[PDB]
């Protein structure tokens, strides 16, 4: 097979020779250790050394013998509950035989080769396969995680080896086609399993918040950013994607997230609760996260990898919930490209590819009826930040701002007590006039009339905004100080939420439904109240105040009685004056 | 009123679909018997083409 | 073979033996995955040539490089069995109808509009809506940009106005058969929902037998992108033109096709501009538009409408400032507007149409038009100087005139701007103004003249 | 009326890839008949002429005899594996243009699709 040495060794610049049968974009082994290259150009004889696990003692004269795969992702069992690379190694195995250090030169396994799972045949020889049919049902722990046949690949059965257990490697299920349906199979990410169209979402997805669900909401499908710039507290709605969240099966990537901001979040998950089930959370979630500490190439994989470990579960039945975790680290890792092979980047600090390697994994997957018919959904809510610290370049407007939502961060916005939080002016929902229909019937008929009306005053305070940076209003009268405080205990205790405690968030239908009440009432009844001769002074010092200011410290649970009690508490000490 | 006036243009949204294919069908047909006597002309036109 | 082949670095390729090859030529590479790739040929020399993959760039390998040559020329059909069909893309099958229907191999860009062989604008068409069609004419072969903003949903806003657009030239004498209904869409870089959410309207209700779609995928590569306005913008010339049909083109999101564009060039040996974006936009945008205007003795011509996104609206780019010297007027978009829900969302003073009354007259959208026009300009935006200010003026100085002013904006957003998905014509357009007009006095109305409100009040 | 634009190219279609079936198995039998040397010649003729220098003018070795008079006019032609056409090889590298009855086939309802509308419908 494809032969050649080092050339050149230069860090991670690094120039083979003698490449013969080499193809672009293809995984390899290059030094005495094997360090896990991928060929990034090819010139003839000589072809640039993409080079993963860092260089300690490589040289000249080392072999450069190539794998002949883009990258391929190997399929079948093991996935669910585990710490996996972007370009699929186990963390758990590299932690296991070598120390608490990662030792560069240390390749283990691709997916499992020493875990055999239960086979039950569920296809005989009879008959004949087709791409997205089932082989079997294999059980890992409490989800249901079946194989199927990669799409382009089918043939006709013409043996299924009987009931008990096998090792991963092994096929189980043969074909009169060359090929052989295993538990460990090569696909190319390049080529990640087809769908039969594009289709419009219409059901939302739920985050179990009161912002993100409720004034601007996210879809099951979707697709949407939430920019805080240069860390704003953009990694705590994964706190709120934790255990709160809607998604059967949860996949968790990071492009290359620096250790310290996933040492508590990446520890505390399998600590968690699992709502799909009970014990951890790593029964629904992969994890598939790749870190600072992982290679500095293999973050710039990472994302157009781990997008069909996505797909293999979404395709099935499922409705996944991928987010990669700041899209700004596959940025640096992207215009690091130019640096290494002499190159400038696109200029003025953006990346020399722009919509080519970002776009298309976004709209690979979100809402799409499948060649199964099967319905599969890919919801991200992605966890970016701008590169250049503004947002009017190009990577953030050409998926990260015509994306299903919105909302924008400040630095001493979050700092008062909101984590996550969202701005009261400069959150806009993209997509929402497709997803009243399942608001109204599941939640509440009268749902899609009580968040337009609570936006209303919260945005429309932004006219009183500019007025204060101007002259600023010393005209104090009823109806002026009526959108004032109102608005303002809107963003004191609404936006501020904690997903820090079980009592600031995590939100059910009737939660969401009566908090959102709560308030439009009391300003409805200070509206008529105002208007006859009450001062909003004596309106502030009433003990119904307080009653929204206990509105954040109240259990899902104990949420429906909380309610039902305090809404004779509003008419009376209202209507009443 | 409204409802003798959409069960109404259901019967005549209906009656309009069955001619179109009607004429469809006929015309279907018209394409395929004014080429079948114009064939070997094709076939000479194509071949002609193909072989220098 | 036609190897050479050095920096095959994402989808850039060198090779030699490019003596054989033309600049805007198009060319099958061959390579043992079996997959078998287009890409233009650009940037050409007797040795090292420029060729950008159509499909990615993963399979090109050192076995094979041969190159069978398709066309030196490009080669581009003239349909006119596309008025009436969708296609994504270049042109690919999705209601199962075949790409193109050839005529003629012309290339893809034979020239724009000869000057001497184009005529002042004299016709009018309607879009179903009031303040862009009354208090603005929406003129014969005009080219109008609607500049829209960042967070805000651009592409819903546009063919939401596709349905209701159902021209009216009544008026004048003329009828929708002398100017048809004919949309032709060439977006790029659209979302999974959106591109879906398109075909939609167009199904709904019996507008997809007298339009064609394309729409390049913002999943489908940054080289086809370019390609795709050039297809349809050939196929146009003899639809409108040489049918004496009339074309409206709507385009949409002009960000991608600039981000694009940007690449292709930087390998040229061509600098990118001011704010990244490129300096070579401007040739290369104007051959799109400018197959726009009227045609001495050829009645049909295509109306083109760009829509293009900013984050504000600010004009501190060029992505505003290029298109804004070729094109005329700017209808930008207002963030209290959208939030009350009053579509389509049009400032006061900010918006302006250049041209309004040279493309109508009087009795062709009706007498009292002319001075109507010019009311509802300057009655609108004085209510937009209290439309916040009535407790910033406290309730110790309040007068009638202006407070009668508030109540007119409350009525002028919620009946005259917006008008929902119902279809209006000109005449139905018009009667919504008279009637708000109907509370303000005479001594209010200022702008238009005794002898029209004689006519009508 | 999309109706009838969807029955009419199903029509439209069976007639095109029937003209194909017919056209195609002339070609299946064409070593067959007795005009296959002032076909296989002229093909060949383009390709010397154009881009390949004569390096090689290769060909199948069943078609060598029916080939072997223009080899003595030029290049030495010793296979595309169809036997139903002649690859050109140049002096440039190898340069490549395969000049096959199936190749000239598959665009010439993509290079010239006008010409076959013509002669069955107008």
């Amino acid at each position: 097979m494809i032969q050649g040495v080092i050339q050149k060794i230069a860090g991670p610049a690094v120039i083979a020779k003698g490449m013969l049968g080499a193809r672009m974009y293809d995984i390899c082994k290059v030094g005495e250790e094997g360090l896990v290259g991928e060929i990034i150009r090819l010139d003839g004889d000589t072809a640039f050394v993409q080079v993963y696990e860092d260089t300690s003692g490589l040289k000249v004269g080392e072999p450069v013998v190539s794998t002949g795969l883009p990258l391929a992702v190997e399929l079948g069992p093991g996935m669910l509950n585990g710490i996996y690379d972007g370009i699929q190694r186990p963390l758990e195995r590299i932690r296991e035989k070598t120390g608490i250090y990662i030792t560069r030169g240390v390749v283990v396994h691709a997916l499992d080769r020493e875990k055999k799972w239960a086979w039950t045949p569920m296809v005989k020889p009879g008959d004949e396969v087709r791409g997205g049919m089932v082989l079997g049902t294999v059980p890992e722990f409490g989800f249901t995680h079946k194989i199927l046949v990669p799409p382009d690949v089918r043939g006709r059965v013409k043996e299924v080896k009987p009931a008990g257990e096998y090792t991963v490697e092994e096929p189980v299920v043969v074909l009169e086609d060359g090929t052989e349906l295993k538990m460990y199979h090569t696909w190319p990410v390049r080529r990640a399993r087809p769908v039969q169209r594009k289709l419009d979402p219409n059901t939302p997805f739920l985050t179990g918040m009161r912002i993100l669900d409720v004034l601007f909401p996210v879809a099951m499908g979707g697709t949407a950013a939430i920019p805080g710039p240069f860390g704003s507290g953009k990694t705590v709605t994964q706190q709120s994607l934790a255990k709160w969240s809607n998604a059967d099966v949860v996949v968790y990537v990071g492009c290359g997230e620096r250790g310290n901001e996933m040492t508590d979040v990446l520890v505390e998950f399998p600590e968690l609760t699992d709502p799909k089930t009970g014990g951890p959370l790593m029964h629904r979630t992969v994890l598939i996260a790749n870190t600072s500490n992982m290679p500095v190439a293999a973050r710039e994989a990472s994302i157009y990898v781990g997008v069909t470990i996505a797909e293999y579960f979404r395709d099935q039945g499922f409705s996944v919930a991928l987010m990669a975790d700041s899209t700004s680290r596959w940025a640096e890792a992207l215009r690091e490209i130019s640096s290494r092979l002499e190159e400038m980047p696109a200029e003025e600090g953006y990346p020399p590819y722009l919509a080519a390697r970002l776009a298309a994994f976004y709209e690979r997957a979100g809402k799409v009826i499948t060649l199964g018919g099967e319905e599969g959904a890919v919801t991200i809510v992605g966890a970016v930040s701008p590169p250049g610290g503004d947002m009017s370049e190009p990577v953030t407007q050409s998926t990260l701002r015509i994306v299903g939502a919105f909302w924008r961060l400040d630095a001493s916005l979050a700092f008062r007590r909101h984590f996550p939080a969202i701005n009261w002016n400069g959150s806009y929902s993209l997509f929402t006039s497709a997803l009243d229909p399942w608001y109204r019937e599941n939640v509440a008929e009268d749902y899609p009339e009580l968040r337009d009306a609570i936006s209303e005053l919260l945005q429309r305070e932004a006219g009183l905004q500019e007025i204060v940076q101007l002259v600023g209003p010393d005209a104090l009268q009823d109806a002026e100080r009526l959108v004032i405080e109102v608005g303002r205990i809107i963003r004191e205790d609404f936006l501020q939420q904690n997903a820090y405690h079980e009592v600031d968030a995590y939100c059910s239908m009737k939660k969401a439904y009566g908090i959102m009440k709560m308030i439009l009432a009391f300003y409805k009844e200070a509206e008529a109240a105002i208007k006859r001769g009450v001062s909003i002074d004596e309106i502030l010092q009433l003990p119904v105040l307080e009653r929204i200011g206990r509105a954040r410290y109240v259990s899902e649970e104990e949420f429906p009685a909380y309610f039902e009690e305090a809404m004779k508490e509003i008419q009376g000490a209202f209507k009443a004056l | 009123l409204e409802a003798q006036y959409r069960e109404r243009e259901r019967a005549e949204t209906e009656a309009l679909l069955a001619r179109y294919r009607e004429r469809a069908e006929a015309e279907a047909k018209a394409v395929r018997e004014k080429a079948m006597a114009r064939l070997d002309e094709a076939v000479a036109l194509v071949l002609k083409e193909v072989l220098p | 073979e036609y190897t050479g082949i050095t920096y095959i670095s994402g989808p850039l390729l060198f090779v030699e033996n490019a003596k054989d090859l033309a600049y805007g030529a198009i060319v099958d590479i061959k390579d043992g995955t079996g997959r078998v790739r287009g890409g233009q040929v650009i940037e050409v020399s007797e040795e090292y040539a420029v060729i950008q993959v159509f499909e990615e760039t993963t399979g090109l390998d050192l076995a094979t490089t041969s190159v069978s040559l398709v066309e030196d020329v490009a080669r581009l059909g003239v349909s006119k069995e596309m008025l009436g069909r969708r296609f994504n893309g270049i042109g690919k099958p999705i209601d199962g109808l075949p790409p193109i229907t050839p005529e003629k191999r012309l290339p893809i860009t034979g020239l724009p509009l000869n000057p001497v062989a184009r005529r002042k604008p004299e016709q009018f068409i309607q879009t179903g809506i009031s303040t862009i069609d009354v208090m603005n004419t929406l003129v014969r072969g005009q080219k109008l940009p609607i500049f829209s903003g960042s967070g805000l949903p651009a592409n819903e806003i546009a063919a939401q106005i596709a349905r209701q657009a159902t021209v009216r030239p009544d008026l004048s004498g003329e009828g929708e058969k002398e100017e048809p209904f004919a949309v032709v869409f060439a977006a790029m870089g659209i979302t999974q929902r959106e591109l879906s959410y398109f075909i939609q309207e167009f199904e709904r209700t019996g507008a997809l037998s007298r339009s064609v779609l394309f729409l390049n995928k913002a999943d489908d590569p940054t080289i086809e992108r370019i390609l795709t306005p050039r297809m349809a913008l050939t196929v146009a010339e003899y639809l409108a033109f040489e049918h004496d049909y009339h074309v409206l083109v709507i385009l949409t999101d002009m960000t991608n096709y600039c981000e694009a564009l940007r690449e292709i060039g930087a390998a040229r040996e061509e600098i990118p501009g001011r704010r990244g974006y490129p300096g070579y936009m401007y040739t290369d945008l104007a051959t799109i538009y400018e197959r726009a205007g009227v045609v001495e003795g050829k009645k049909g011509s295509v109306t083109q409408i760009p829509i293009l996104s900013m984050p504000d609206d600010d004009r501190t780019h060029p992505i505003p400032d290029l298109t804004g010297y070729i094109t005329e007027g700017q209808i930008q978009l207002s963030r209290e507007l959208h939030r009350k829900g009053i579509y389509p969302p049009i400032d006061p003073l900010p918006s302006l149409s250049r041209l309004m009354n040279n493309g109508v007259g009087k009795g062709k959208t009706r007498e009292d038009h002319k001075q109507v026009s010019d009311q509802l300009y300057s009655a609108y935006a004085n209510g937009v100087d209290i439309r916040k200010l009535v407790a910033i003026i406290g309730e110790d100085a309040l007068t009638e005139n202006d407070r009668r002013y508030l109540q007119f904006a409350d009525a002028f957003e919620r009946f005259f701007i917006n008008q929902g998905q119902q279809n209006r014509s000109i005449e139905e357009s018009l009667q919504i103004a008279w009637a708000l007009l109907s509370m303000l006095p005479q001594g209010e109305l200022k702008r238009i003249s005794k002898d029209h409100i004689g006519k009508y009040y | 009326e999309l109706l009838v634009a969807t029955a009419r190219t199903q029509a439209r279609g069976e007639v095109l890839e029937e003209v194909r079936r017919r056209v195609r198995e002339a070609l299946e039998a064409l070593p067959q008949k007795p005009e296959w040397p002032e076909v296989v010649r002229k093909l060949a003729l383009e390709a010397l002429e154009a881009l390949p220098g004569a390096k090689a003018l290769v060909a199948n070795p069943e078609d060598l005899p029916h080939l072997e008079a223009m080899a003595r006019e030029r290049g030495v032609e010793l296979e595309p594996a169809l036997r139903l056409g002649v690859r050109a090889v140049g002096a440039e590298g190898k340069t490549q243009v395969e000049n096959s009855l199936l190749a000239r086939m598959d665009r010439a309802w993509d290079a010239m699709s006008s010409k076959v509308a013509q002669a069955l419908w107008g």
